[PDB]
């Protein structure tokens, strides 16, 4: 009932992509879809554990860069920024700006703005 | 006897004296047979 009209656009790319979705849903057996779904679930759990470890290491790097830049006083790290990295709410520019900010003035609890969601790209009748 | 024995069948439109059950059965058999055609075509053409 609340489909955005940008997702109901008919284009050449969506015409091609209907074939992929049709082969996925009515062209491939649900048994093979189920075993592929289980494999993708296990792989996504593994990559989530990897991303969580990477975020914890980025917290340690946050503390290191916050010491080199404020001398030795500020050595903590922003837990809100840790959750922001974990929830993918940060742009790479925001990450670089925050890291540089730590490295040369400290200020752990001064955070970059949250990145807006990326809108769906549209190019006329192409996509 | 010919009434029951091949007159009311030979003189009637065969759309009338044919259940929709056999049409549904033949369509189901056909659609079950030719169901792997997209995946098999993709596997043949995307192979070596
Ligand atoms: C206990 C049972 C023993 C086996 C069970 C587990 C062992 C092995 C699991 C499968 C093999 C390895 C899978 C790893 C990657 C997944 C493959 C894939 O591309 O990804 C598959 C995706 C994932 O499933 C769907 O995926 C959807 C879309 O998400 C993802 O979809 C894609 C994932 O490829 C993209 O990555 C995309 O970015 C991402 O969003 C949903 O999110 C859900 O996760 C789910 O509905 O499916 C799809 O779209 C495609 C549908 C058809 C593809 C079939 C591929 C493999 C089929 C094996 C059949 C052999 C039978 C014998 C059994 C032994 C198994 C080897
Ligand atoms: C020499 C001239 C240039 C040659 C090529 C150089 C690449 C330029 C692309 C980088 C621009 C980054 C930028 O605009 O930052 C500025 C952007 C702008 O920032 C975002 O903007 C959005 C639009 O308003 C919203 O406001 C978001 O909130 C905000 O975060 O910041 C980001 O870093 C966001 C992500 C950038 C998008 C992906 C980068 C593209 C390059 C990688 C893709 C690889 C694919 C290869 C195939
Ligand atoms: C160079 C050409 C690049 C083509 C455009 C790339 C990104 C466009 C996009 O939003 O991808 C959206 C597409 C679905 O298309 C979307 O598919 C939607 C239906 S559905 O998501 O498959 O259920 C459909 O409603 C929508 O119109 C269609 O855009 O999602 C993908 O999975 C992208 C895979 C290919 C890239």
């Amino acid at each position: 009932t609340d489909i955005p009209w940008a997702e109901k656009r008919w284009t050449l790319f969506s015409t091609v992509w209907y074939l992929v979705q049709q082969l996925r849903f009515v062209g491939t057996p649900p048994a093979l879809r189920y075993v592929a779904f289980l494999g993708w679930r296990a792989l996504m759990f593994q990559v989530y554990a990897a991303h969580k470890a990477l975020v914890l290491w980025q917290c340690k790097l946050d503390a290191g860069l916050a010491r080199i830049g404020s001398g030795g006083a500020t050595a903590t790290f922003s837990k809100t920024m840790a959750l922001r990295r974990l929830h993918w709410r940060n742009s790479p520019l925001a990450e670089a700006l925050y890291a540089l900010n730590l490295y040369k003035t400290g200020r752990v609890h001064l955070l970059p703005p949250v990145a807006k969601p990326i809108p769906r790209p549209t190019f006329f009748w192409l996509f | 006897w010919i009434a029951y024995g091949f007159l009311v069948e030979w003189s009637s439109d065969f759309i009338t004296i044919i259940p929709e059950n056999v049409d549904i059965y033949i369509w189901n058999v056909f659609s079950k047979i030719y169901r792997t055609i997209p995946l098999s075509f993709i596997s043949t053409t995307l192979g070596p």
